[PDB]
């Protein structure tokens, strides 16, 4: 029914109380540098030592930051994303961390028979696919564009192009038009609601190029965003293995999803 | 005849310590004193695992 | 006088050793893999 | 407000009591090919409009062949109805399609090139979805010795499915196995059958009913979310399922996972 | 000990084995292994069965499986591969393998006969059995047929390896069989059997265990499942075996308790 | 359920239709030379009082032939057995296998050994041609008088028989060498007395027993016998006192599968 | 193996009467071990 939403909890402070799965994600750089064929089994036997029974750890491979970006998938009670640092792929790193670290609930989007709006401040628009170039226009009350004539698109004010994934925020209080690359991308209107404890990010190298909210006032670095430096991939893997109890202690499992997609689509 | 796969590395002392310390929660008392009066034995040590 | 039963219960570890003491006296052999399932036929080509 | 901490809830038997629900209908091909019109959608729309349902609320996503529809059935919509065109030769696939999309499977992925596995309970299955799956399984005794199959190679195991797109194996509990598929063709996920799903209603238009959702032999139930009607002209099937769409809607219920209060209870 | 009485029992409200599998040959033919029975024995060990007491028996066709049917084993799970052809044969076969049939022989060259209770049938088994009937007036005279004829009879079955014949009762009938080809026993159903569970593969649970039309009594023993491969069926069998065991009970005739109470 | 075997009935001293078919060997009807005899016994039992069509007849062409899986069909059987001065043991073992019910298990012979536990455990081998070879082995598992690798020096106890009752010494395992495709051995326990069947011997004195025990060999009150030169006197005499045979039997012991034994794998 | 057990069973079933009781108790006083239960045989 509602599991209890309207019968509050009762507690005390006077009483003395004194098979799960874990996945990994690694960029193909590691698959290159390793140069072995039996390695994943070694990783299994290791996570045995650290407390996982055999048959409780799986590995996944992504080839680019841009590639993994489209249509995220999650597969275990606990998701660990190992992200390589780069200096020209910053907004993509932050967008991916925002998408996977944060919840989203969105409605589909079209261009055909409507205009669109955000009802409040905390709503965003997400675009994923093979080719996503987004141009947008606001209007006046006159259903007239200011800075883009409503009939012609070439002088539109673009926001995205030559990109795979984009999370855009436009201003409340006006309808919009968009030149989405329709057959080559897809866009949804999502509301973020709250953080999730079913993902964590470990950034190798770099200097904390991350923001989880585009708010200039709040760039809230959390306890799940971790950053270590690397020059040898085996050291990264081992050192992760050494504090897996800590990482499990930083995450929580009661927030897992049923589908393997890190959001919730509700037409 | 087969190339022998290896062993499984026994669970380390430390997390072992932590988890046994954890199991101390659900311990009952009355049953504990009753059991403690009973004498076990070598055969009665291992024949319950 | 019930000591014999508590004894026979208690000192029941050593038995294990004795068993392999039989084994160290025992012969051991292995049996190669057998190939199960039916098997296809083959006659002969037209011989002239 | 207070989430995820299951606390009792007081009701009562003392007080009696005196739109946004969105139908999302699917449909197969030869139906359409016989309909011989491109406005039928609009006719259904206007009818639903007169029935009390908004225009622009109903969408028609089409599946081509049943085996094609088997992959990735993310049926995301407020209320879902699936009319399947029956086959007297394609049965098991219908049964397992019903099984999958009527229950909730929480699954974790596997890497069969490395790990042994073993099922746990009568509620644990292995779903396998994709293009052309050819499962290869090899059971083991207690210290990893082949039983009826040879582990020193790959081609002497005991196959359980060939030329299948979506198949859900159930294995003898408590024994380890070696596994092989082509992990560029289709994917297998180890799913736990958490609890019945209520968002969907499947009705079949064709021969006799075959539907069961339990892989239990003893229990072959007839739920309510599984319905059957005859046909000789699809027009009447559509018209009729809209004639009683009130009763159908009253039978199903809101998805117990997206209710804003199912937070921290598996998908929300 | 105290048999042969029907002695009321009181109570209160305060207080080896054999699993036995029959299978059609075409299955093992599709399997193309031979050590398979040994594999499934190991698996039944893992589910808790003693090593070396589980037996698999092999029948060529359901017709063949119909003639001289004999089950002697603590727990029988019988598989049947459906066909849209033998719906009568499979129905009456599950019937013969669901009940306890008090049977006596017959000689149709010297007497008349009857059915006296609604729990009475005439069962026939043989190689090529084809029986004919002629009901008789109260004056022992034939109708649409004559005791002197053998062809104006009313045909009821034809070369069926097995048949379960029934007629309107309280009325005599002169028959036509071949006894050095077929045997027909006058039998009476008494209760249901707990040593048998019939798993049909393919089909839609079409069984009817009574010549009664008015009801189609479905029970907890006539189970159904679908297939695309045989090892699939066998794995479902072995894993789910415990609930099946809970369905089928020890043979209520078997226990040394039914002695001199029409004990088997 | 259990019908109350755990509950004892109490009594007082104050308070003061079935079938019946007959078995017969071919030689009788042969000397009869008719087809109108079965009609006769039928209508005669009808007269003495039985609803007609309640008395049936099977025929057995030879003791050896009927010695293959005897099926005691009727709720009452009165089997007229023919005596011969040479077929004594077969007659005896048949008469045993039918008066007392047996609980029978099949044996696996080329894969294991076997032993008999109680005093009342036997083996019964049936087949068109039966040949029983037995070789006891002591504790250390070796042959004695029989080289387990071979079989020729075994101790042959039966040859091309139709039926054999075998007994060994309780609890000493044997290697069993048998004709397997022409005979099958069934390990059986003699449960107790069965009360539907009587045997009427025609010929010499009583050889028939119900045991293999030496000290017991009693003329069982049921195992009857008459003299004979003309089978019509036999049938007629049966019909005369047939009531007494009824009143000696008990119509509450019929089996539900109609075989001399209860098959239990 | 069972056979010797049965012979000893018959034997024990008739040596239950030709035993003493007083000495029985006074024996049951003393404690037995591996050394005196089968090494004075």
């Amino acid at each position: 029914q509602n599991y209890g939403i309207n019968l509050p909890i009762t507690g005390s402070m006077d009483i003395a109380y004194a098979t799960s799965t874990l996945c990994l994600y690694y960029p193909t750089e590691a698959a290159t540098e390793i140069n072995d064929n039996s390695w994943k089994d070694t990783l299994s036997q290791l996570f045995l030592t650290k407390g996982w029974p055999t048959g409780s750890v799986y590995f996944k491979e992504y080839t680019n930051i841009a590639s993994f970006s489209v249509d995220p998938q999650l597969y275990c009670d606990y998701n660990v994303v190992l992200m390589k640092y780069d200096a020209t792929l910053q907004l993509d790193m932050s967008e991916l961390a925002d998408l996977i670290l944060n919840e989203w609930l969105c409605n589909p989007m079209d261009i055909t028979l409507y205009y669109y709006q955000q009802t409040d401040e905390a709503n965003k628009w997400i675009s994923m696919g093979s080719s996503c170039t987004i141009k947008v226009c606001p209007l006046n009350t006159q259903t007239l564009g200011i800075g883009c004539l409503t009939t012609d698109a070439t002088t539109f004010e673009e926001v995205a192009t030559a990109e795979k994934l984009v999370i855009t925020d436009v201003v409340d209080g006006v309808n919009h038009k968009l030149d989405v690359t329709t057959a080559t991308c897809t866009i949804r209107n999502c509301k973020k609601l709250g953080p999730r404890e079913n993902v964590a990010v470990i950034q190798v190298g770099g200097s904390d190029i991350l923001d989880i909210t585009a708010d200039p006032t709040t760039a809230p670095q959390t306890e799940r965003m971790m950053r270590i430096n690397w020059k040898k991939w085996w050291q990264v893997f081992y050192t992760v293995v050494d504090y897996v109890d800590q990482i499990i202690q930083v995450m929580s499992k009661r927030s897992r999803s049923l589908n393997s997609a890190a959001f919730y689509y509700r037409v | 005849n087969s190339v022998t796969v290896r062993q499984d590395l026994e669970r380390q002392l430390g997390e072992l310590r932590e988890e046994f310390n954890a199991l101390s929660q659900e311990i009952a008392m009355s049953q504990l004193i009753d059991l403690a009066l009973l004498p076990l034995d070598m055969f009665s040590m291992f024949s319950g695992i | 006088a019930s000591l014999i039963y508590r004894q026979l219960l208690t000192n029941s570890y050593t038995v294990d050793l004795s068993d392999e003491i039989q084994e160290i006296g025992s012969t051991k052999s292995q049996n190669v893999t057998i190939n199960p399932g039916p098997f296809a036929q083959t006659g002969y080509a037209p011989v002239n």
